[PDB]
RNA sequence: UCGUGCCUGGUGUCUUGG
């Protein structure tokens, strides 16, 4: 009446990518996981831009929106911040924000690549992805046009906005031989086979196994700079842990006051 | 702009309860827990794990409207078991699992590295 | 009680109209004793049978040995000694049909019980004594098992 | 002598409904139980189903003539 | 006081043809610009999605409010007095998804059943005997379906793949293809459920359902269908690809000759009529002789092709799922893609002579085959040559045109009825009766 | 002629070359009506069973027929006519850069799409028309499925989470005048 | 008495609509005309004028 | 009310650090011009801070 | 006169946008967007209850 | 030479030429 | 106008690949091995690339001053 | 300049490819 | 779509909710199947097919009409030597449950256009706006504050009903009462 | 509803049919009125749905046929009437728009 | 058409020789006639398609176009002719005139 | 902007991609639609039948 | 120590929406 004891096995680990293999647990668990990773692990992105000149050939709110979309390094830090929602301070705070600034005049003849170089940071840890392959390209300014603004990262998490999503792409997996026959194809033999597939050249698809849940699900995690890759899914699991102890709290006070 | 703000999804109101306990009435020991501001996340597996339980005659989750964040759990079990307790449980052993995972996850990660 | 019908059978055909449906397969079949002719729709997916295969078709009012008619409900929580656990294809359904050989004057010497296990649907035919269990709109179980002979 | 439908119309029902409501919602004294709704049309559906509406229903017909009906006379549809 | 949550409102697409183009709906409050319909409403609003707009209109008064809640709320109009059948149907990937989900090999395990109760509205919240209980609990389309079903109606429909020949034979009344729907008791025992059960037809299970029971359970019915069927489509799923176009090799070799046949039956008839020997068939000239029997020979042709297209389409396919759910589409919608185009007429006719004496300048004069009048032999699938692309769009502009020509003449007609029989109505009298007070009709409908 | 016309700009040779040559020449519709017109160069001209054998002209390549809007279509001839005709409509509401110069105009309603994209599949005649410079929509990862009924009849469902990214993220200006 | 519509507004849209707004025809034929012989397409636009380009509202 | 026009910062409450300005102010709310989102939104008077936009020194 | 403004008129307490399906919505509910119902108002005669 | 069988690259050229020469807008 | 920062789909950051891309082909690459060298796996990211039209690059002769 | 060698290195393989005109999705006219 | 092929969004799912591949791609716009039945509309999904050549491939797709160099085989085997279904098929993962969808989703990058008639340029709504001065009712148009028409079409619609309160009062009292 | 079983011998006097659809015949009141012009036309429009009433409740095809029990039967005919009165033109329709 | 001419030939059936122009019947069978033959008429030009249309409509129009003896026809040349009215009249066509 | 450089160009402000072909009149750019006619000088034989004429001859 | 408030455009034509 009880849970399932699931097992792991990290197959490939880089500093932009996990694959990891989850044994021994059900699908809803692998799945909501995988959800999580995407939408609702925290990170650190800019959320807040205060531009004092634009004469860039683009708009105000086209710098303002690139700006968001910059990766910042967050592991060290983003477990520590408050949600801006949730600081006591009147504007922003070291303990719920990191400010930005960006103060560029393109005055020699060439052209301006306005790159996250730029991004001047007061905390030395959450940078854009610089530390150690060029930068990611805001603007290009001529003899004459310039761009200053002061920008604020603060804590957030995909569901708001795709800003705050960690991965590139989750590339989540199971029973990779047809075994459950949860797809069922018209045509098995012009299917290519899995990347995991424990399968010969012979046959097409396994052989149908009718008593038998999912288990061996395979994750590939990829990591978009905010966080390391493997940090994405400490952080998931934590993440999702902590809103199930919220509303396991939530829920004894229902039972009590009933 | 009509558009709701973003952060509508997880954020509570003020006012709104996060969970919502009614009994159900057309059945014996059957209950409706409402959850506020959650989707497809947490409510699909307290669903997969309540169907563990073999006290339980029926679980399920919906989502009443995807414009609209609350979900709805109905939990009916035998007459020996509340599904205030079969709720509870299907949370606890669950956290268990996650626990267990994340410590998992961290000694696979320190053998990975070097080993 | 409650046993409406029994016999052993014989697959004769799996699907020979040719297989309309991927999970599921027309058995065609003639009983060993009372020579009942049959047609039954089985999951060929989770039980599958072949040509010349034989099985124990008990057709049950109830699974429980001592009869007590229940009331057609799943639970699966049940401490209750039932049928289903000598068996090893079980189904529930309603008898839709009834159907026989009635002149207008003299009675049947043959029915046809039609029972639909939730879509599945099977033909019982033969000798109307054997078949006087039935009454159409009840609810009723198959109860088949392969024998190994 | 009345020739009529013993029956109520849907038109009939519509604005019998429709009035009762109105005269609900500027203070009529009720002519049925409430048991704790706030709705001059519950109540008026209320009222309809006890065939408790002070009102008749001035039928015209095609001569001139007419035929008084009430709510409680005639054969409630829906 | 605002619009609110559980008002009523009367909603409207124009142009208005029928009663039921305005409905009274009760109204939901959402978070985003556009109005929300559930989608058997479409039906009678003849409405789209594709960029249409619908108004809105508040009632005022309590006087007002309960008129349209009597006479004009949306379940009261489930059947239009114009044809004695339902106005709202089952029509999209509901009922192509109703369709795949009661066939007689859709099993559902305890963990999808349960989640597909919770999208019923009318549960009595016990979960019925699953049709397998050994050796695991799996249960039925039907079975499932059986729930949805409001009632105890009873009735019988054919689903739309049912072969005429067998109802003679035997296996009458327990269908090896499960066709024949059969519902007793509010149950569905037999068939797999289509436009021919779901839709908008007379006697379909939406009629039987409104006639049975009220209007209000049969609302609750349309309601429960589409939401425990679209949820199973979570799982189900269904797409329409590529691969849902092609025939196999052996079909495009079947098509190929029976194209060349074509081709060659029509050079024999071009002989006959080039040697004085096509003699005119009674009732015609010499010149009419000819086109009906090179458009024979053509059709022919189109509806050969078409049937070895049917006939190849795996069980598996797309484009079939939806023709015989009735959906969207039709059996020539499929022979077009994977077989041949056909024939393209303008005014009822093969291609005009539009320059002297030929229909392009890349045939030559007097040329009648099949190629120079605008029959397109290519599939949508393999592509059309530049030829039969121009004649292709000769053709689709007449439906363009006679589009634009219909909205304007229909719309006076329309009119004109409506102000010669505006004050017709039945009176207390139970008579037909005019302003006048003229008597029309003694008893209405006689 | 190929040799000179593909060597252009490197040399002074150009289009009226062809026509001083004697190697293309402009028929009017009503001199259409005499031609006796090929639609390829080879596959027409090579030897069989005779169809004319007295060819005066060709084609320069069918899918000149078509014109501005309609030839932005990928595979038109996959499509039935009327949806050409649709697309050949909508193709003159699609938001793209509409100028190069926007931010000096002060036209009275303009939309600029933020990242407009160059098509993955494009047609050759498409280059002329300098929709790759200019263009009007983003190649989208399309999937044509019944998921979750929202796009049911006629309606898409859209990523929530592109859009964050700027997926179809536009300016709308508006401009107003007074003296 | 005159012509009207000679003279449009530019299209500025897209670049697509204003390259095709360039090189549009017109027709003199009134509105309010059940004729659909100045409506169809002739086999002689053949290169001329797209087979595809056209208003679906009354033009 | 005297704050009706003026520049003011939510500081408190989901719309933390969102500039706007008063378009309406009551005894205990005022209806905002977010600066960046198309939408006007009602909050309590007291999650408001003022910002002012002046230039001294006017010389 | 007869056809513009007396036969059909304009009207107060009416509104207009683009339809989306929507699935979730019972045959008898329209969805209305937000500041469509904070525009259109119902007068509601107060009454003690 | 009379008889390319390159002529999906050499037909497009002269589209190209023709398009270099008159704009789009000739006609105009 | 300018390259997203990130491929719409999935997530992945392209803002920083487009001047590289642009250098490889400088050196006589396929598209193709342009976009395997940067790293691009997904059919999504490698549309952001081969599709991003630069248009500020002609916005960019448009001076304001000089 | 790539295009132009690609394009015409690239046609030539229609009069390369000379042993296998089998494959059917494709079609033209042969009139008279 | 480049086909004919219009709709409005009808909702938009985050990455979360959406569904994907073997690895994390999900659509960026799902259409719903029966919009290319009854419109035969091929040539979307062969460019949604080649489009998808066209990325792995790494180069961009040819579409010209009538080219038949290029066919759905010829695709089609391209497509199968980087790992696809041939067909341009896929096996998606469901978004909520993560469940397989027992059909196989046609999904490939299509070229999509924003069209310039955006809902909040049409969403419209009156109660007590502005009257003409000419005769006391609504004015005409969504700039003006107009009010919507109820015609005559509408009328007859009304009587139909026998909702004569509800055409007095679109017809007299929310509309321009006097005395 | 009344759990037929159509093999068993009913219990339905084949007088109680051909008595029970001549009084329901009588219920069934489109005309009202003693008047022979008001009877004429009473009878006769109700001609088409009486043919058909006396055709489906015959004594033969309720004892060979249907099998109908007498509590069955009488529920049968106040189903039947019961209905019949709905379907009744409502006074007050506008049919002509309708008819339009 | 002719019908009369028609109808009085020998071997010609007198009985079953119907004429699609309703105003040849009006002239030659009687406005009764009319009624029949022209809910045969548009109940032909409504079930060709396959579509149906239920019979209360049709015998309404049929109904109302033949009500005062004369065949009256759904435009002005009929049904403002009527004694109906001016203001209902109006409403329809000729607004001015009628008034 | 006549035989004017992509440099010219871009210093007037003014596109290099702009085909032409229109004016401005007011500050607004029009553009003359080609309207078809009949062609000058051509005889031309059509069946006016609704008249006296079998037949008439046009030029 | 203070007390004032609904102004407010008509006409035509082309483009485009379902
Ligand atoms: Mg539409
Ligand atoms: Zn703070
Ligand atoms: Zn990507």
């Amino acid at each position: 009446p009880y849970a399932n004891q699931p097992t792991v096995r990290i197959t490939e680990l880089t500093d932009e990518n996990v694959k990891f293999i989850i044994e021994n647990t059900d699908l809803a668990v692998a799945n909501s996981i995988r959800r999580v990773f995407i939408a609702e692990v925290p990170i650190i992105a800019i959320d807040w831009v205060q531009i004092d000149a634009n004469s860039s050939v683009l708009h105000d709110e086209f710098i303002a929106h690139r700006l968001g979309l910059i990766p910042l390094t967050s592991d060290d830090i983003v477990d520590k911040l408050q949600y801006s929602r949730d600081c006591t301070c009147e504007e922003f705070c070291p303990e719920c924000s990191v400010e930005f600034t960006l103060d560029v005049r393109c005055n020699e003849d060439q052209t301006r690549h306005v790159t996250s170089r730029d991004l001047i940071s007061n905390s030395p840890r959450v940078i854009p992805v610089t530390s150690r392959q060029d930068d990611i390209l805001i603007v290009k300014l001529r003899k004459g046009q310039e761009l200053r603004l002061r920008a604020y990262a603060k804590k957030g998490f995909g569901k708001e906005h795709a800003k705050w999503n960690p991965t590139a792409g989750v590339a989540f997996e199971y029973d990779p031989d047809n075994a459950l026959r949860h797809t069922v194809y018209p045509k098995p033999e012009e299917w290519p086979k899995s990347e995991y597939s424990e399968l010969d050249e012979d046959e097409s698809q396994a052989p149908y196994d009718p008593n038998g849940k999912p288990e061996r699900f395979y994750y590939n995690v990829e990591s978009c700079g905010s966080l390391r890759p493997e940090t994405i899914v400490l952080s998931a699991l934590s993440g999702l842990k902590k809103k199930l102890s919220d509303l396991q709290t939530q829920l004894s006070h229902e039972i009590q006051s009933d | 702009m009509n558009a709701p703000p973003a952060f509508e999804s997880f954020l509570l109101f003020e006012g709104e309860k996060k969970i919502t306990i009614n009994k159900d009435t057309k059945v014996p020991n059957a209950c409706l827990f409402t959850i506020n501001k959650e989707d497809h996340t947490l409510g699909n597996i307290i669903k997969s794990q309540l169907l563990k339980d073999p006290q339980v005659l029926f679980a399920g989750y919906k989502v009443p409207h995807p414009l609209e964040h609350k979900i709805i759990i109905r939990v009916q079990t035998t007459p020996d078991y509340s599904p205030q307790e079969a709720f509870t449980n299907a949370i606890t052993d669950l956290i268990s699992e996650l626990s267990l995972l994340e410590e998992r996850f961290r000694v696979a990660i320190k053998d990975k590295q070097e080993g | 009680a409650g046993i409406l019908f029994e016999d052993i059978f014989d697959v004769k055909d799996i699907d020979p109209e040719g297989k309309k449906f991927d999970r599921v397969s027309r058995l065609h079949c003639e009983s060993e004793s009372f020579k009942m002719d049959l047609i039954l729709d089985v999951n060929i997916q989770i039980y599958p049978v072949d040509l010349g295969d034989k099985f124990r078709l008990v057709i049950a009012s109830t699974l429980y040995e001592d009869g007590t008619l229940d009331d057609g409900e799943y639970n699966p929580t049940d401490d209750r000694p039932s049928r289903a656990d000598q068996f090893e294809y079980v189904m529930y359904g309603k008898v839709y049909r009834i159907e026989g050989d009635e002149t207008s004057t003299e009675a049947a010497t043959r029915l046809s019980a039609y029972v639909s296990y939730g879509g599945l649907l099977m033909r019982l035919q033969g000798d109307a004594n054997n078949l006087h269990g039935f009454e159409v709109d009840s609810r009723v179980y198959l109860l088949m098992k392969k024998l190994a002979f | 002598k009345r020739i009529t439908t013993p029956y109520m119309t849907k038109y009939e029902r519509a604005r019998v409904l429709g009035t009762r409501a109105l005269q609900i919602a500027m203070c009529a004294p009720v002519m049925v139980e409430l048991e704790g709704e706030t709705d001059p049309l519950l109540i008026a559906m209320k009222e309809l189903k006890a065939r408790k509406i002070p009102i008749i229903i001035r039928r015209y017909l095609p001569d001139g003539s007419y035929e008084d009906w009430g709510v409680d006379e005639l054969i409630i549809s829906d | 006081r605002h619009m609110c949550d559980g008002d009523i409102v009367i909603f409207n697409r124009q142009p208005t043809l029928h009663k039921m183009s305005m409905m009274g709906h009760r109204v939901r409050i959402l978070p985003w610009s556009t109005f929300r319909l559930n989608l058997s409403v479409t039906t009678p609003y003849n409405a789209d999605f594709d960029g249409d707009e619908m108004n809105l209109h508040l009632p005022q008064s309590l006087e007002t409010r309960a008129e349209i809640q009597e006479l004009a709320m949306v379940p009261r109009m489930i059947v239009t007095p114009q044809s004695n059948r339902p106005v709202m149907g089952i029509v999209q990937d509901t009922l192509t998804a109703v369709r795949k989900f009661t066939k007689r090999d859709v099993f559902l395990e305890r963990g999808e059943v349960m989640n597909l109760l919770m999208f019923l509205s009318t549960w009595d919240g016990k979960v019925p005997q699953p049709a397998i209980l050994k050796p695991r609990p799996l249960w039925t389309g039907k079975q499932i379906f059986s729930l949805i079903i409001p009632g105890h109606i009873n009735c019988i429909r054919t689903h739309s793949t049912h072969p005429d020949d067998e109802d003679s034979g035997p296996y009458k009344h327990i269908s090896p293809g499960d066709t024949k729907v059969v519902v007793e008791n509010g149950e569905l025992i037999m068939g797999i459920l289509c436009k021919k059960s779901l839709g908008t037809s007379a006697g379909s299970l939406v009629h039987i359902s409104y006639l049975e029971m009220g209007h209000d359970i049969t609302r609750l019915f349309y309601s429960n269908i589409q939401t425990v069927i679209n949820n199973w489509l979570l799982i189900e799923g269904h797409t329409i690809g590529i691969g849902d176009s092609i025939a196999d090799s052996k079909t495009y070799q079947d098509i190929q000759n029976t194209i060349k046949k074509a081709k060659q039956d029509v050079i024999e008839v071009i002989e006959k009529a080039h040697n004085n020997e096509l003699e005119p068939t009674p009732g015609n000239t010499l010149r009419q002789t000819f086109e009906n029997q090179v458009n024979r020979i053509l059709n022919d042709a189109r509806d050969k092709t078409g049937s070895s297209a049917q006939k190849s389409l795996s069980e598996y396919n797309n484009f079939k799922s939806m023709v015989v759910s009735g959906a969207k589409g039709s059996k020539i919608n499929i022979s077009q893609v994977i077989a041949v185009v056909g024939q393209q007429n303008v005014e009822g006719k093969r291609i005009p002579f539009g320059f002297k004496h030929r229909t392009l300048p890349h045939f030559i004069k007097d040329d009648y085959g099949p190629e120079s009048r605008g029959f397109v032999e290519n599939s949508y699938l393999a592509g059309l040559t530049p030829t039969e692309f121009f004649f292709h769009a000769m053709g689709g502009r007449e439906g363009l045109i006679d589009t634009a020509v219909k909205t304007a003449e229909t719309g006076y007609i329309q009119r004109r009825l409506i102000k010669s029989m505006e004050s017709v109505m039945v009176k207390y009298d139970a008579t037909v009766r005019n302003s006048i007070n003229q008597v029309v009709q003694l008893r209405y409908g006689e | 002629h190929i040799d000179q016309l593909k060597e252009r700009e490197y040399n002074n040779y150009s289009w009226q070359d062809l026509v001083a040559s004697g190697v293309v020449e402009y028929i009017d519709t009503l001199e259409e009506e005499t031609v006796m017109l090929a639609m390829t160069p080879d596959d027409l001209q090579e030897k069989e069973v005779a169809y004319c054998s007295t060819y005066t002209h060709c084609e320069i390549h069918p899918s000149m027929i078509l014109g501005v809007c309609a030839s932005i279509i990928p595979f038109p001839d996959h499509n039935q006519s009327p949806r050409n005709t649709y697309q050949s409509a909508m193709g003159k509401q699609a938001m793209g850069v509409y100028i190069t110069n926007f931010h000096v105009r002060m036209d009275t309603l303009a939309h600029v799409l933020y990242y407009p994209q160059k098509p993955l599949v494009t047609t050759r005649s498409m280059e002329y028309l300098r929709f790759r410079e200019l263009p009007a929509g983003i190649n989208s990862i399309v999937a044509i499925a019944s998921y979750t009924g929202y796009n049911q009849e006629d309606s898409v469902i859209m990523n929530r989470s592109a859009v964050d990214r700027g997926f179809f993220r536009s300016v709308f200006y508006r401009s107003y005048k007074e003296q | 008495q005159a012509r009207a519509g000679v003279s449009q507004v530019l299209n500025r849209l897209t670049f697509a609509s204003t390259l095709s707004h360039l090189r549009r025809l017109n027709s003199p034929i009134g509105r309010d005309g059940k004729l659909a012989k100045p409506r169809q397409l002739h086999n002689t636009l053949w290169g001329m004028v797209c087979p595809a380009e056209t208003p679906e509202g009354h033009a | 009310n005297e704050l009706i026009g003026q520049t003011v910062r939510i500081s408190q409450g989901p719309y933390k650090g969102y500039i706007g300005v008063v378009k309406d102010a009551t005894e205990s709310t005022a209806r905002v011009e977010l600066h960046s989102t198309c939408q006007t939104i009602s909050v309590d008077r007291q999650r408001l801070t003022t910002v002012g936009s002046r230039r001294p020194g006017g010389m | 006169r007869v056809r513009g403004n007396l036969m059909g008129k304009r009207v107060d307490f009416s509104a207009r946008t683009v339809i989306t399906p929507d699935p979730n919505l019972s045959i008898d509910q329209v969805g209305v967007p937000r500041s469509i119902a904070a525009n259109m108002t119902f007068a509601e005669i107060v009454t003690p209850f | 030479e009379i008889t390319p069988d390159l002529w999906q690259e050499a037909c497009w050229i002269v589209i190209s030429s023709y398009f270099d020469e008159k704009g789009l807008v000739r006609q105009q | 106008m300018i390259i997203p920062v990130r491929c719409f789909t999935c997530g992945k950051i392209v803002g920083n690949k487009w001047e590289a891309y642009l250098g490889l082909l400088q050196a006589e690459y396929t598209e193709g091995d342009a976009l395997d060298a940067l790293g691009l796996k997904r059919y999504c990211c490698r549309r952001m690339l081969l599709a991003h039209v630069d248009l500020i690059e002609k916005l960019l002769n448009y001076a304001p001053l000089e | 300049e790539w295009n132009i060698v690609e394009s015409e290195k690239a046609l030539v393989a229609e009069s390369h490819n000379m042993k296998n005109q089998q494959m059917d999705p494709f079609t033209r006219r042969q009139c008279k | 779509s480049r086909h004919g092929q219009k709709g409005t969004c009808g909702i938009q799912y985050r990455q979360e909710d959406m569904p994907f591949t073997c690895e994390g791609i999900t659509p960026d716009i799902i259409i719903n199947p029966h919009a290319i039945p009854s419109r035969m509309t091929i040539g979307h999904l062969i460019e949604c097919l080649q489009g998808k050549v066209s990325a792995n491939k790494g180069e961009i797709g040819d579409a010209t009409p009538f080219n038949d160099a290029v066919n759905v085989q010829k695709i089609s085997n391209l497509l199968s030597d980087y790992g696809y279904h041939l067909r341009g098929n896929e096996v998606l993962y469901n978004g909520f449950t993560g469940r397989k969808i027992t059909s196989q989703i046609f999904i490939g990058p299509t070229y999509y256009q924003r069209l310039k008639h955006m809902v909040d340029d049409k969403i419209h709504s009156r109660a007590r706006g502005p009257i003409q001065i000419l005769n006391r009712q609504p004015m005409e148009g969504r700039s003006r504050d107009g009010g919507l028409r109820f015609g005559e079409m509408e009328r007859d619609c009304q009587i139909a009903h026998g909702a004569a309160q509800f055409l007095r009062e679109r017809l007299f009292e929310a509309s321009d009462p006097y005395q | 509803i009344f759990h037929i079983n159509p093999r068993l011998p009913s219990d339905l006097h084949p007088i109680k049919v051909v008595e029970g659809v001549k009084e329901l015949s009588k219920k069934l009141v489109i005309v009202n009125g003693d008047d022979p012009l008001s009877r004429q036309a009473q009878e006769n429009a109700t001609l088409l749905f009486n043919i058909h009433l006396r055709s489906t409740l015959c004594s033969r095809r309720m004892a060979e046929e249907f099998r109908l029990s007498g509590e069955a039967f009488d529920w049968l005919l106040g189903e039947i009437e019961s209905k019949f009165n709905q379907a009744i033109a409502h006074p007050g329709e506008m049919v002509g728009a309708l008819a339009a | 058409v002719s019908l009369m001419r028609v109808l009085s030939e020998k071997d010609v059936d007198p009985v079953r020789t119907t004429s699609n122009d309703i105003v040849e019947i009006f002239t030659v069978l009687g406005i009764e006639a009319v009624r029949k033959a022209l809910e045969r008429e548009l109940y032909h030009v409504i079930s060709f398609d396959g579509s149906y249309v239920n019979y209360r409509h049709l015998a309404l129009l049929c109904d109302t176009m033949t009500c005062r003896g004369h065949l009256m026809a759904i435009t002005r040349h009929g049904v403002n002719r009527q004694d109906t009215g001016p203001l209902m009249k109006c409403s329809f066509e000729e607004t001015v005139d009628v008034l | 902007l006549n035989g004017l450089t992509d440099r010219d160009l871009c210093e007037l402000n003014e596109c290099p991609l702009d085909p032409g072909g229109y004016f401005i009149i007011n500050g607004s750019e029009k553009v003359l639609i080609a309207q078809e006619k009949m062609a000058t000088n051509t005889v031309y034989v059509f069946a006016k039948k609704d008249s006296k004429y079998a037949y008439t001859g046009e030029c």
